[PDB]
RNA sequence: GAAUGCUAUAAUAG
RNA sequence: UAUACCUCUGCUUCUGCUAUU
RNA sequence: AGUAGUAACAAGAG
């Protein structure tokens, strides 16, 4: 026979040109299982493993085991070194400051003038943040609310002023409180009369009880970071640990990152924060110059680079120095403000996830061991790998079930600032006036170093030097992953350069599917993804037209909305088929109503509802676009309409508000557990806001501003509304008296 | 300070660079060639090249899944009526009796005149779906007291050797059939010449795949994984007989329903996304499991009569396997259609590239060849150690297949190998481009690739194919050794 | 009378002591925090969760209302909705079948105003509907990555100004402090308010719909000769990498966008015409068949009153009254007397950095205009001399002075640059320093005025000077005066110079702007060989492609006639992307290396193909008779636009193993069109003119000689050459 | 003959 | 104990940072 | 059993 070999394409077409075929993104991503404690412990061990030769001491604040590698002994080998030398970090930054004059104070100015304008609500846009009041992750908006409600009880109203600064002041103040008091709910039974045999009904009501914790127990929770495992970690074998931070420390990180962003935006070699086309442009322009600047006869070489243990090796005390050196001309308060975030990170505590599951196969019994109770059982009862992990964890472990972690940044907390410290290495360019000159691009750990020298033997002298320079900043280049070749092709953040960044269609393929927002949206998204891929990711018109089909299939199967003329059996299909028969203008019907797909390459960017509107039946569009339909939930008649409606966001996809713009029922797992009580807390805030929005219609659109009471605002508006409703003649005397009387009671 | 520190830093700290030479690129994953390791087994969810669909020509308009599965067996009653278990192969930890009883319960239940495809929770179906096999949760208080309760050693993927059936799967899935599976829906009428070029260009690309084995298999995988997910949510606490169905259209344009076998879905109280639902597959196949015995350790096979394949009476077997899937894999199954795009795009890129050179639409040229240009060929594979050239269509199909296998054998092992090997693929391309590439720790770079190669068939075969291709490249390089050498 | 209901509900709400304390404690600011408060963890796998949840009985949640109650519980044995109320909506839950039911047998709502509400989109459709599609072309397209407007706007404003206008339209009461903006869009506010008046659509939607057509959505995209939003919206259909599509949108197209593109056309015509003998011939040839979207260049130049030198040159070339009318964004001038000499110089600015700017020499007079305000300006090299103006609008007078101050390029204007001024873009792209300095001093004026200096006002008849505040003052800005008081037949040389009837020249093709830029509207050339106005990489590829095509003949004709086939229309175009100051030198080199291969038996087809195009520009040898020697041949555009003599390059490299030539990424097979001896035949010979290989690297000769050291050798002298990493060669003269 | 700087519930990247 | 062949649940069994915005 | 793979599910809860 004849045996096919798919790699034999690479004979005809070069790797870069057909890189798409090396990304298996029709296949399933890796997901985690059970506990992240193992994966967390690994980071905790490794961080200290690269710092162990440094200065170890006991924190007389937290009582924790702290290790300080900075200004430590220089490495004897190529094992990851965290032993960065302040002098060399500063010297690097001085050169950067010389190369980019005024940039530090120019950024500091912007970053400072931002903070002054920055409100507290800024914190309510960070997914799941760690809440110290309950010692679990929670929505950013809630995690804040809990902290604000808690703070008020300790006489901390800085939040109420509205600016981020005075709220931040309350956080660093909260540390000096001897005890910290916070609400935590308790159930209470209560007889309620009901049409019942016994003539009543018992129901459990929530009651906010004031819990207290000590100065230390609070500090530790403030310095705490909760840990998970990273799920859907593409192109990797074994999983890795990720960290979420406290509402206390999230404040100060924003400003230190914002500072580094301002610096990065105005750097030649910074891959962040620029992205996609903006990035490709900048890197294409960068390569073009550094290529052509090469000495004639001399060799230009590109080191496709990657740093190992980026998080574990980088030190907070270095990040502290960076802010202090960057804000040199900034006023005393802002110098200090910036200094907090690193100082928190240099005393931070890593939470150890869920724990470890122990089982008996003979008995068929399993049990989770909480992180506090890790050293409850003899370590022989744990497996080999976990035994060593726990043994190595031992000296950094805390009785409450956490790990002291003075060294290390941890996953992605300071990307912008790390990028700056990276660029700072590229800022040197030469060591000892040798016959080479290096200059590259940096995007977090990911870096591409260009070296223009007289011969490749000399280039290596330059790379070897750069390596040694990075070692002094706590930057370890991966000798395994990183490689080098003559300039003309390289790889950077999975962008593959071959005399010009190539097209890699495969990477953004998963985004072609049904997004999972709803029918009306996922159509728009689905077409916009095709439209955008046709432009940016070089998808030809045939593949593009096929993509439409393949989407429409997925859509029709997902939302069970096949052609009304089709004979695909189904519950929705029964009514769809009745609509197909009842309707005259069938070409006007949307796909979701078993209508025909009329999308092509040209009209991808027009909403389906707008495309077909002209050829709909009046009754059908009258139904589909009913102003007060029940699926969307508009405005009202004023009975008592107060649902737990979330703020109407401004998504990039273009879709019309029709019956297919529905919302799914909320996961009710919460009904079984004691968390139930939170629904009442929600539906309270909901009632308050919803009514407020009836007083101020602008609140829905633009953020309302005021440090006064909501009730105060609502009252006056309603008073004016009532007075002018009487004076105008919209309201009668009987009603106005009732209005002024009812408002009087407030 | 940097000078002062670099001066006093140990010379032992360096990148230790070396210029890459072809001979330094040894074959990856040498264990795959060790015969003493076990043959990597067929571990897919459904059968692929070994599949066998019973042809049931429909009126053209659809019916209920029970109804088509019934009427399909009603035609092939000789098989459906076969009540005598002629067992051929047994899975080490399986029950012939229970499995056969289950098969017969499926056949009977799907054959009966009732509405429901529900299965009575019998002692056999309970063993098959793995009833109450989950461990009981207990208090850490009690847990700690018990010394016999311990943290289990992680189960690891064991090492396996190269297996022919993987190569054979590629080969057969890649090849042309008479049958079109794909269900690609309607489009808007074309106006812009771009759309007219796109549509005409589709006719070549879409068909070339639609008329290939991989396509049918993909569509089967999708349409199954749909009904399975639909059942999983709807009928949570119910054992259900899902028929492995798939619609096919022949050259003459006749709609045939293809029943490949019956599957049973265990209780699917799927809370988490990873949370498993045991699915027991009974699949029709002409393939004799005695032939490639090391392929079917996971399966239990019953001879259930014969069929006329043409002039030949091929004996029909029944491949019975206790399998499992989860919410994710089931969803990604329904999103397997996008295999068309990854493959179609990559070749449309070449069509469009070649179109810029010649200055017209090179679609018709690349496949067949026009008056100006002869057809486009690609180095396709080997034949007793000698390179062979294949058609543009073949080259396309080979990728589309590869992309299906990227799903079918898609896991952590593949992700890793694919990503880490890409790094070496480039280091090769540099040697090919003659951009004198350098490496710092080649061994460490290799180990990262070689640790991913365990018990994934597509990984193990991709290592073999990579090693084979590398060898053929390494030869081609010689031509350049003596160039501008005087 | 909705007011009463709200007050009555407030009394109900305030009975919940929990709600009371929330309302009493939570500040209007903190509303933003508690609004977003919820239990719901963010759905990380919605694609899955949807696909799954669609298979459940009741996935959707109705809003508790009389409308929700119009949906029946079941329809023909289909459970449409349940009794169980959702946690969120506190209303009945339902199956997707409910929607399908409502859309079929539901109540027929009033869809009045819909079209006016969603006009933004209906126009988006109307443009595609009333469009015209041209031909698809297959060939190289150099896509440039640039920041463009995604969606056509009704009127462009900053987000802040835009939001404030929307407030004035939709939410009058909760507007806050009235801004200037309010009056500036008074027409648009009333117009929109009168259109959206009768509508039942939720105000929050009308907000985002206005926001969509007032706030600018401006993002980076790969574009090619199409910047206009009404083109950008269709960018996916406009072009690929290797194909182009002509598409004329509908509705209207702006006279400004018609103008700014019309310039690029002329500049591109001239740029290419300069290379041929009788440039006027080709200039006319192309211009007559140059179409701007649907409008002929000649018609456009006639219709539009404005544009740059190039526009006037082409106008003359076609035979149209040349308008020496000029623009500088807001400022618009017309020359009375003077001749401008644009010299690129390194200007120090007030903040303390060095920016490269094109400074204009000579004393010139212009008729400056800004809105309803007019004036006469007089300037010399980096110094404003005298500015006469009218007393029109206070801000129009204020702007004209700032525009004239900047336009003059006075060393005082550069001194008043205090703060951050970006000449370089976030993506390391060049922004026009004069057009950014213009844009900066329109925002910060008080700096410029104080950093300029004042003097005594004029004491003439109708001359009375104005101070900082633009009032008839005693102290006026140094060389500013306010007054009460507000062509000629040309011919064009074949070499493209506009001569007066006397003899003095007013313009020449040497005076047009060198900067190529993305035309706003689609530029089409209705003559065959339109590629000639293309980009560096396009021309480079299309040329070598045409060389490969006719290699059969061109190579043979070379072995018979020496210079017969050096003059080809393809190689002419190709010259227009060669730096004119190296064009001749490159030809001088290439022809010698070619002739060296033909005569001394040592051929190399890949090299022949590479160099042949350069051999068009009349040769330019050194003074000692021998040609100039080169390692790389730099072309117009980015630092990657160069051809390597010895090695391959981002534009051109040959793979002998595959016999595959690679041009701008596109791969072509030289199989069949290759001699048998070539393979073993070294390149060393066809690398330097009058230089051939003798043996291999001789350590006695020492290191490898540079271009200079090579050029400075006497015939029959050995030397060490490096072709590419690890190919040392011993070459002799 | 230039600009206009942003800031999703998706996906990708690190 | 019991109701319980009952009832409730199917991301909430800790999913982070920074870009593309 | 099986899925799966460095740790889980093979229903969980009143
Ligand atoms: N999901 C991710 C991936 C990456 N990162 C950030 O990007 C850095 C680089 O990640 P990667 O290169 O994948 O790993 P390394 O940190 O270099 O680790 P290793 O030593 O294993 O290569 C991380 O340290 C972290 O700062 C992140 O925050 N979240
Ligand atoms: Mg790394």
């Amino acid at each position: 026979g004849m045996n096919i070999n798919p790699y034999f394409l690479f004979i005809d077409v070069p790797i870069q040109a057909a890189i798409s075929t090396t990304f298996p993104y029709t296949g399933v991503p890796p997901y985690s299982h059970g506990t992240g404690t193992g994966y967390t412990i690994d980071t905790v061990i490794r961080t200290h493993e690269y710092s162990n030769k440094g200065k170890q001491y006991i924190s007389d604040v937290t009582g924790c085991t702290m290790v300080d590698p900075t200004n430590g002994p220089l490495p004897e080998d190529n094992e990851p070194s965290a032993y960065a030398q302040l002098d060399c970090v500063l010297e690097a930054l001085d050169r950067m400051d010389e190369e980019h004059p005024g940039l530090f104070q120019a950024a500091s100015q912007n970053a400072m003038e931002t903070l002054m304008v920055t409100t507290v609500d800024k914190l309510t846009q960070g997914r799941q943040t760690f809440d110290w009041t309950v010692c679990r992750n929670q929505p950013a908006a809630t995690a804040l609310n809990t902290t604000i409600t808690s703070f008020r009880l300790n006489d901390l109203n800085g939040a109420d002023k509205g600016g981020l600064i005075p709220f931040c002041q309350d956080i660093i103040d909260s540390l000096d409180r001897p005890e910290m008091t916070f609400f935590s709910v308790k159930n209470i039974k209560k007889k309620l009369p009901a049409k019942n045999r016994k003539g009543f009904l018992i129901k459990r009501i929530p009651m906010k009880v004031k819990d207290k914790i000590t100065k230390v127990e609070y500090i530790k929770r403030a310095l705490s970071l909760n840990t998970m495992t990273k799920d859907a970690e593409r192109g990797k074998l074994k999983r890795r640990a990720i960290a979420t931070a406290g509402i206390q420390i999230r404040g100060f990180v924003l400003v230190v990152e914002n500072l580094a962003k301002n610096i990065c935006e105005n750097l030649e070699q910074s891959g962040l924060p620029v992205g996609g086309n903006e990035k490709k442009a900048k890197l294409s322009n960068a390569v073009a110059k550094m290529l052509s600047n090469c000495p004639p006869g001399g060799i230009s070489m590109t080191v496709t680079g990657d740093n190992t243990k980026w998080n574990e090796c980088l030190n907070p005390r270095i990040f502290l120095a960076m802010t202090e050196r960057i804000t040199r001309d900034s006023p005393i308060w802002f110098r200090d403000f910036c200094s907090i975030a690193p100082v928190l990170f240099s005393n931070k505590i890593a939470r150890l996830g869920k724990g470890f599951m122990i089982t008996s196969k003979t008995k068929r019994l399993k049990a989770q061991i909480p992180c506090p109770d890790l050293f409850s059982i003899p370590l022989e009862r744990y497996n080999e790998e976990t035994r060593a992990k726990l043994k190595k964890l031992k000296p950094f472990f805390n009785e409450e079930g956490t790990a002291s972690l003075s060294p290390g940044m941890m996953m992605g907390m300071f990307n912008m600032l790390s990028t700056v410290l990276g660029v700072a290495a590229l800022g040197i360019k030469n060591i000892g006036n040798k016959e080479y000159l290096w200059d590259g691009l940096q995007s977090s750990d990911d870096f591409a170093l260009f070296v223009n020298a007289k011969d490749e033997e000399t280039c290596m002298e330059g790379i070897n030097d750069f390596y040694r320079t990075c070692k002094l900043l706590g930057i370890n280049m991966s000798k395994k992953k990183s490689y080098c070749n003559e300039t003309g092709m390289f790889e950077f953040t999975s962008m593959f350069y071959r005399d010009g960044f190539v097209s890699n269609f495969a990477m953004e393929l998963p985004s072609f599917g049904v997004a999972g927002v709803n029918e009306s949206a996922d159509m728009a998204i689905g077409m916009t993804i095709i439209k955008n891929n046709m432009i940016n990711n070089g998808m030809g018109p045939a593949t593009a037209q096929t993509a439409i089909q393949l989407f429409i299939a997925d859509y029709r199967y997902t939302y069970k909305c096949h052609r009304g003329d089709s004979k695909v059996e189904g519950k929705r299909m029964k009514i769809i088929k009745e609509l197909w028969e009842n309707t005259k203008g069938r070409d006007g019907l949307l796909v979701a109503d078993g209508g025909p797909n009329i999308y092509n390459l040209r009209n991808l960017h027009i909403p389906e509802i707008v495309l077909k509107y002209n050829l709909m039946d009046p009754e059908y569009k009258g139904r589909l676009l009913h102003p007060q339909n029940p699926f969307v939930g508009h405005l009202s008649k004023e009975a008592d309409i107060t649902p737990a409606h979330g703020p109407v966001k401004k998504m990039d996809y273009d879709a019309v508000s029709g019956t297919h713009s529905w919302r799914t029922k909320r996961n009710r797992s919460i009904l079984n557990t004691d968390q139930r009580n939170m629904i009442l807390e929600e539906q309270c805030y909901a009632k308050c806001c919803n009514l407020f929005e009836a007083c101020f219609n602008s609140a829905s659109y633009r953020k309302p501003v005021g440090q006064h009471s909501m009730l105060e605002a609502m009252a006056h508006r309603l008073r004016m509304d009532a007075r002018l409703d009487y004076e105008s003649g919209r309201m009668s005397k009987d009603d106005f008296e009732k209005a002024m009387a009812h408002l009087g009671e407030i | 300070a940097i000078e002062r520190n670099l001066a006093r830093m140990s010379p032992l700290v360096s990148v230790t660079p070396k210029k890459l030479t072809w001979e330094d690129l040894r074959p990856i994953g040498p264990h795959i060639y060790n015969h003493e390791l076990p043959e990597v087994p067929y571990n897919a969810f459904l059968l692929m090249s070994d599949e066998l669909g019973l042809a049931n020509m429909t009126e053209g308009k659809s019916k209920k899944p029970k109804t088509l599965a019934k009427e399909c067996l009603e035609k092939y009653s000789t098989l459906r009526d076969q009540t005598d278990p002629i067992l051929i192969m047994k899975s080490e930890k399986a029950n012939e009796n229970f499995l056969w009883k289950l098969w017969r319960d499926c056949v009977n239940t799907i054959s009966n005149e009732e509405m429901s495809n529900e299965l009575q929770k019998t002692n056999y179906a309970k063993w098959a779906t793995g009833d109450g096999l989950t461990y009981q949760k207990i208090m850490k208080e009690v847990a700690i007291d018990d010394e016999t309760m311990c943290q289990e050693e992680p189960k690891i993927p064991n090492k396996c050797r190269v297996a022919a059936w993987v190569q054979t799967e590629m080969n057969l899935l890649s090849t042309l059939t008479s049958k079109r599976a794909l269900d690609l829906p309607e489009i808007g009428p074309d106006v812009a010449p771009v759309e007219h070029v796109g549509s005409e260009r589709r006719k070549y690309f879409v068909n070339e795949i639609n008329y290939c084995k991989a396509s049918t298999v993909m569509m089967k995988y999708v349409l199954f994984h749909t009904s399975l997910l639909n059942e999983s949510n709807a009928s949570m606490g119910k054992y259900k007989v899902i028929p492995i169905t798939n619609r096919v259209v022949n050259e003459k344009g006749e709609s045939f329903d293809m029943l490949y076998g019956l599957a049973v879905k265990g209780q699917s109280h799927l809370r988490g996304d990873t949370d498993v639902v045991t699915v027991v597959t009974f699949e029709f196949s002409s393939t004799d499991p005695r032939v490639d015995s090391g392929k079917w350790p996971k399966y239990t096979v019953f001879r259930i009569g014969s069929l006329f394949v043409s002039g030949r009476e091929k004996s029909v077997y029944l491949y019975c396997r206790v399998n499992g899937t989860n919410k994710i894999q089931m969803k990604w199954g329904m999103e397997a259609r996008r295999c068309l795009l990854q493959s179609m795009q990559q070749m449309e890129a070449i069509v469009e590239q070649e179109s810029s050179i010649q200055g017209y639409d090179m679609t018709k040229a690349c496949f067949k060849g026009d008056r100006v240009n002869s057809p486009k060929t690609f180095s396709i594979g080997t034949q007793e150690g000698k390179l062979v050239k294949g058609s543009f269509g073949k080259a396309l199909r080979v990728i589309f297949t590869k992309c299906l296998m990227h799903y079918v054998f898609g896991n952590a092992q593949l992700e890793g190998f694919s990503a880490e090997s890409r790094r070496l693929l480039l280091l090769i391309q540099a040697l090919k481009d003659r951009k004198g590439p350098w490496v710092f720790d080649l061994e460490g770079m290799y180990s990262g690739i070689e640790e991913c190669i365990s018990n994934n068939p597509w990984v193990i075969q991709s290592a073999y194919w990579f090693n084979e291709w590398l060898g053929f490249e390494k030869e081609g390089s010689k031509v350049l050794e003596s160039v501008d050498e005087i | 009378g909705m007011t009463l209901a709200k007050i009555e509900l407030l009394k109900q709400l305030l009975r919940d002591n929990e709600a009371k304390t929330v309302l009493k404690q939570t500040t209007v600011d903190q509303y933003n925090i508690i609004r977003k408060f919820n239990t719901s963890r963010i759905e990380k796998n919605p694609s899955l969760r949807m696909k799954w949840a669609m298979c459940s009985n009741f996935p959707l949640a109705l809003t508790k209302g009389d409308m929700a109650n119009r949906i029946p519980l079941e329809y023909k044995g289909i459970q449409l909705k349940t009794n169980a109320e959702d946690i969120g909506t506190k209303g009945q839950m339902c199956s997707i079948a409910a929607v399908t039911w409502w859309n079929t047998y539901g109540p027929i709502g009033d869809t009045e105003g819909f079209e006016r509400v969603y006009e933004s989109f209906f126009l988006r459709k109307m443009r595609l509907d009333n469009a015209t599609w041209g031909r698809i072309t297959f060939g190289p397209v150099e896509r440039v990555r640039k920041r463009v407007l995604l969606n056509p706007l009704t009127k462009e404003m900053p987000p802040d100004e835009a939001s404030n206008v929307i407030m004035e339209i939709l939410f009058p009461k909760e507007a806050g402090i009235p801004r200037e903006s309010t009056w500036i869009h008074r027409e648009l506010i009333k117009e929109k308010r009168e259109k959206l008046k009768g509508t039942m659509i939720t105000p929050i939607v009308l907000a985002y719909m206005l926001e969509r057509e007032l706030v600018a959505r401006r993002r980076f995209l790969p574009v090619a000769g199409a910047t206009s939003a009404e083109f950008i919206e269709m960018l996916h259909c406009l072009q690929g990498e290797n194909w182009r599509q002509i598409y004329h949108p509908g509705g209207n197209k702006l006279t400004e966008s018609r103008s700014q593109s019309m310039i690029v056309a002329c500049r591109k015509i001239i740029r290419r015409s300069i290379v041929a003998s009788n440039p006027l011939e080709l200039a006319v040839e192309i211009a007559n068949k140059t179409v701007i979207d649907t409008e002929p260049l000649k018609s456009c130049l006639a219709a539009i009153d404005g544009g740059d030198v190039a526009c006037d040159i082409i106008r003359a070339a076609l035979g149209l009254k040349i308008r020496q009318r000029q623009r500088f964004g807001r400022l618009e001038l017309k020359r009375i007397s003077g001749r401008g000499f644009k010299n690129d110089e390194e200007i120090l600015i007030g903040n303390g950095t060095i920016q490269k700017i094109g400074i204009w020499d000579g004393e010139e007079e212009f008729h400056v205009r800004c809105g309803e305000c007019r004036g006469i300006l007089k300037k010399s090299k980096m110094k404003l001399e005298k500015l006469l103006i009218n007393s029109a609008k206070k801000e129009d007078m204020r702007d004209l002075i700032i525009l004239c101050m900047v336009f003059s390029q006075d060393t005082r204007m550069f001194q008043g640059v205090r703060g951050e001024i970006n000449f370089l873009n976030r993506a390391g792209q060049l922004l026009s320093p004069m057009y950014q300095l213009q844009r900066y001093f329109l925002n910060r004026s008080n700096d410029l005025f104080d950093q300029w200096g004042y003097e005594e006002s004029p004491k003439a008849s109708e001359l009375h000077g104005i101070n900082e505040s633009m009032n008839a003052s005693d102290y006026t800005l140094k060389g500013v005066v306010v007054t009460r008081n507000v062509t000629e037949k040309v011919s064009i040389t074949k070499n493209l110079s506009l001569i007066k009837r006397t003899g003095e020249v007013i313009m020449g093709a040497n005076d047009v702007s060198e900067l190529e830029s993305q035309a706003q509207l689609m530029i089409t050339y209705d003559t065959p060989k339109m590629w000639e106005m293309g980009t560096t990489k396009e021309l480079v590829q299309n040329t070598y492609q045409w060389v490969l095509k006719n290699l059969v003949t061109l190579k043979a004709q070379f072995l018979l006639g020496k210079e017969d086939m050096f003059q080809w229309d393809a190689f002419e175009a190709f010259e227009s992307i060669i730096p004119q100051k190296m064009a001749g030198q490159y030809s001088g080199f290439a022809r010698a290396v070619l002739k060296q291969m033909r005569d001394q038996e040592v051929m190399k087809t890949d090299q022949f193909i590479k160099l042949l195009p350069f051999c068009f520009s009349p040769p330019k040898l050194r003074s000692n008779g021998e040609p100039y020697q080169f390692l790389k041949l730099v072309l117009k555009g980015g630092g990657e636009n160069f051809i390597e003599v010895r090695k391959g390059s981002p534009l051109f490299s040959y793979n002998p193993q595959t016999e595959v030539l690679t041009i701008c990424g596109r791969m072509m097979s030289l199989k069949g069109k290759i001699e048998d001896e070539e393979r073993n035949r070294s390149m060393g010979n066809a690398v330097l003119a009058g230089f051939l290989v003798s043996g291999k690297y001789d350590p006695d000769l020492g290191d490898f000689k540079t271009i200079e050291e090579l050029e400075k050798l006497k015939p029959g002298e050995k030397a060490n050459i490096l072709l590419y990493q690890g190919k040392p060669v011993k070459v002799v003269k």
